[PDB]
């Protein structure tokens, strides 16, 4: 009676139940494992804090409407607050992490819509200002707000354009990328595991991002008849096997 | 025969003659077989 | 092998092509699935399309151009073109990039290939016999400041001679710090509020300077220096979207403001054939 | 101001609490690391990387 | 040096502080030495910003 | 050529070295380790941030004066700021630790004068008002200052007495307790080694304290002639063996 | 051939980290003799620092 | 394979691999311990 449909994942302190499952995406067919020695350089013994950065923390809810563009958030930024999680990555000089990603978004079988769910290894942002000019720093790093698709272009953010990706390649494509999508129709949530995925065996939390998950609403929402026209979408993540390496005095980040 | 002591020096490679798209067309956690239901 | 195989009627309940792409899989469907198929052998194997092959041909990364000509009197001879560096790129001519940004991270051995000729755009009574110098200069060099610095002794840094209308070639070791080459990086070289995003020095491969060892006739000579690069022994991890959007920098991912609609609209209906 | 045998000297104050000695960065192909044999040796490379040995010799 | 690529700073403290004895004054000096771990490694000749000439040497 | 005189002790990232020690105490002749199954109660998987917070923090320094009477700090209080030890402390519910405790103070041939450095396990501090006063929470929390014998009462403040341990018994009894001396003629450090001591198998790192390390100078501090009257004392302590666990949203302690 | 060994904490009589520098010698320390360290591998040889590559261009 | 006759005509040597620091690291006459005393 196990249906791909129903599942339970429990991460330190928290369980999440689904009931409307559609399997779950292990990027590139691989599971977080931590660093092997063969693989380490830093000669730092790293700290596992185990249970207490590995949890599933939600992050605050968005809401699709008909007009929604997409949302964008960035690993491990959107943690940047998160409990312990948060301190071990501000306090050590390097860190590695894989995640659990569980996106959720209910209807009823009255509505229709069909959300992306993918993750980017390296996303690398474009600025709308064209030739050379940079995406700076906090653009880059909302933090738990994410990006919002559909918000203005600012300066010194990067373009929000959703056919360009917010990178010159078409979203027709972002389906090469680990992906799961939401189609109310059938589906209720969207899992992906992350391992790490990196050029080198440990890096810096703060001045670098590895991933960067996007929500988009392809199939635009579309409520039955005098339903209220918008449905929330909640992010819930959980870092795993995560390791820090290098503590000392507190990293200080702009703004 | 190589002539020079590096390996960089070196002609191209040969022919991976791996192949394997399933980390890149089944990523999914349980396996779907082809025929079974997919949403069981 | 068998690129098909023989398979007749079926009415199962055991149907293959239904399935649920919201998954995120794409399901292995054949041609024997949905209608009846006959044996047919494949005679191919994929050769040509190997990663190795694919990145493997020469292609021009570079031109640039340095003369020879009397430096009596020239305060700048970086800016009489005297002499002329390169910073290594292969993101500046786009052919070669679109291809390896298919990748996110990319590792292989490179072989340059330099052709250099010469043009003699006003009256000349010959053609002289010039030798160029390429010389290779790893960060933290001295820079050569003149076109015959003592730079140029290249005592320790390595540098190949050969003559105008020839070509050299070498092959240089994978040079980078990490394990592979990020051509996209979503970070910056520390956490400050205005520093540079996306180009980083984890994808550096050294720099390139150029000169003529002649010293001037009495006209003067251009010659144009065209850098070609061949990836050797490559590995590349984690495929992406291909570029749709035309380039507007060397390492950012930036794309032209009011650019053209890349998909091409239909001349007619959905239904149009 | 001129090379001296006294930059080689870091003082030490009596009675001082709480406070600094010196700083420096790590920057070992450059400012205080470049003129040592390690600094001058380094510069012939363009990549290093292992640990650092400092020690102080107290007089 | 480079900033990506760049390895943190060294400081030195009193932890309690220097104390001398009777009949003793001033100030006392540590020598400071460099050398690397057999960890170490160090790759891509180059040459040296350390040196350079304006013309020949001759006898 | 090994002595009782030279030791290190490197615990983390953090190492010590003495050239003049006096052997080292184990209170109770037991080293601290962590906690058994068979002695356990709450359900939860504990988290053991390891090198993290088990490294050496140096508080604050103190200045021995002729007028000195002593300095009490009290354990976890006096760490509750120290980099990630203090986060993982004001973020769980439950924590355990035990400790090294290192106390140094030179000086030179010609100086006198002996602390004596003590462990008191439930060190129950008497309030100056007698009858039934109680002493408020910030007064027997002073964190890395610690608190100063030789400061005024204060109201809601513990007394401050000496001769009588803050608490109703005699100085010279305190020796019943793990104890070492600096005596300047000796020594120069005193380190003991603090196994975890409690009638729980774990507790609120927050509401209670479980020692109190104190210094008290006992034979009066005499400079060389013409000397400056006084020693800087400087203390430095590392978590050893800590374990938290009930991780949740973050105590909000008073003041 | 490693680079560093694991090594844990240490408490001991046994200080290799001080040493006498007057009398000329360097002493072999290692960073797992003063920081707890994690095995690694040098994956390196020294090849292009040998005096015969170092005057051999 | 030598072209040449002499010795002198041969490409570069190949390397050490003998690598031992000790005549300059630690050239004291009565063997230091790292760990024991300096000055016993």
């Amino acid at each position: 009676g196990y249906s791909d449909r129903v599942q339970q994942i429990t991460l330190g302190n928290s369980t999440i139940t689904t009931q409307e499952a559609a399997n779950a995406v292990v990027c590139y067919a691989e599971w977080p494992e931590y660093l092997p020695d063969v693989d380490a350089s830093d000669v730092n013994k790293t700290s596992k804090p185990d249970t207490s950065v590995c949890r599933f923390y939600t992050l605050d809810s968005k809401t699709w409407t008909t007009g929604s563009k997409g949302w964008c958030w960035k690993l491990p930024d959107a943690l940047k607050d998160m409990g312990v999680f948060g301190q071990n990555m501000f306090f050590h000089s390097l860190g590695r992490s894989g995640y659990t990603v569980h996106v959720q978004c209910n209807a009823t079988k009255f509505h229709s819509g069909c959300l992306l769910v993918v993750v980017i290894p390296e996303h690398q942002l474009a600025s709308h200002e064209g030739g050379n000019v940079s995406v700076k720093y906090t653009f880059t790093h909302p933090g738990e707000r994410g990006i919002d698709l559909s918000s203005a272009n600012e300066v010194g953010g990067p373009v929000k354009d959703v056919l360009y990706n917010m990178n010159g390649t078409l979203l027709g494509n972002l389906l090469i990328f680990p992906h799961q999508f939401i189609n109310l129709r059938t589906n209720n949530t969207a899992t992906i595991v992350i391992p790490y995925i990196n050029s080198v065996p440990i890096d810096s939390m703060t001045r670098h991002n590895n991933v960067s998950l996007m929500v988009i609403p392809i199939a635009p929402l579309t409520v039955p008849t005098g339903a209220t026209p918008s449905l929330p979408i909640t992010v819930t993540i959980a870092p795993m096997c995560t390791e820090f390496s290098g503590i000392r005095s507190k990293s200080i980040v702009p703004q | 025969i190589n002539y020079y002591k590096d390996a960089a020096s070196t002609s191209s490679a040969g022919q991976s003659l791996s192949m394997d798209p399933s980390k890149f067309t089944e990523p999914v956690k349980d396996l779907m077989l082809k025929g079974a239901p997919a949403l069981n | 092998t068998v690129a098909s195989i023989s398979s007749g009627p079926k009415h199962t309940q055991k149907v293959p092509i239904l399935t649920a792409n919201e998954t995120g899989a794409t399901m292995p469907v054949l041609p024997s699935d949905s209608i009846e198929t006959r044996t047919t052998y494949m005679h191919f194997n994929g050769s040509e399309t190997d990663v190795e092959c694919f990145l493997g041909r020469a292609a021009c990364v570079h031109v640039t151009e340095i003369q020879n000509k009397d430096a009596t009197g020239i305060d700048n001879h970086r800016e009489a073109k005297l002499f002329n560096d390169w910073k290594i790129n292969l993101s500046s001519l786009v052919q070669l990039r679109k291809k390896l940004e298919l990748f996110t991270y990319v590792r292989f051995d490179s072989e340059y290939t330099i052709l250099a000729t010469a043009s003699q755009p006003d009256s000349a009574n010959y053609s002289s016999n010039l030798v160029v110098q390429a010389m290779y200069v790893p960060p933290g060099a001295p820079n050569p400041k003149e076109w015959d610095d003592y730079t140029w002794q290249s005592a320790s840094n390595p540098s190949v001679f050969f003559k105008v209308g020839d070509t050299s070639r070498f092959s240089v070791p994978y040079v980078g710090l990490a394990s592979a080459y990020n051509y996209f990086y979503d970070g910056y070289s520390h956490d400050d509020a205005e520093t540079q995003y996306g180009i980083t020095v984890l994808n550096h491969m050294g720099s390139m300077a150029f000169r003529i060892v002649n010293e001037h006739d009495e006209h003067k000579t251009l010659v144009k220096i065209r850098v070609y690069h061949r990836a050797k022994h490559v590995e590349a991890w984690i495929p992406r979207a291909p570029r749709a959007l035309p380039y507007t920098s060397i390492g950012r991912t930036n794309y032209p403001k009011n650019t053209e609609p890349v998909i091409k609209k239909r001349k007619g209906d959905i239904k149009s054939y | 101001t001129k090379d001296e045998v006294n930059s080689y000297l870091i003082p030490l104050n009596a009675n001082r609490q709480n406070e600094q000695v010196f700083g420096t960065n790590l920057f070992i192909g450059d400012g205080v690391f470049k003129t040592t044999l390690l600094g001058e040796i380094v510069q012939y490379y363009t990549h290093w990387s292992g640990s650092l040995r400092f020690s102080l010799m107290y007089t | 040096p480079d900033t990506y690529t760049s390895a943190g700073f060294l400081s030195c403290w009193y932890q309690t502080s220097l104390i001398l004895p009777p009949e003793t004054t001033g100030q006392v000096y540590l020598l400071s030495f460099i050398s690397a771990c057999p960890d170490f490694k160090l790759r891509l000749m180059k040459d040296t910003q350390t040196i350079s000439q304006t013309v020949a040497l001759t006898e």
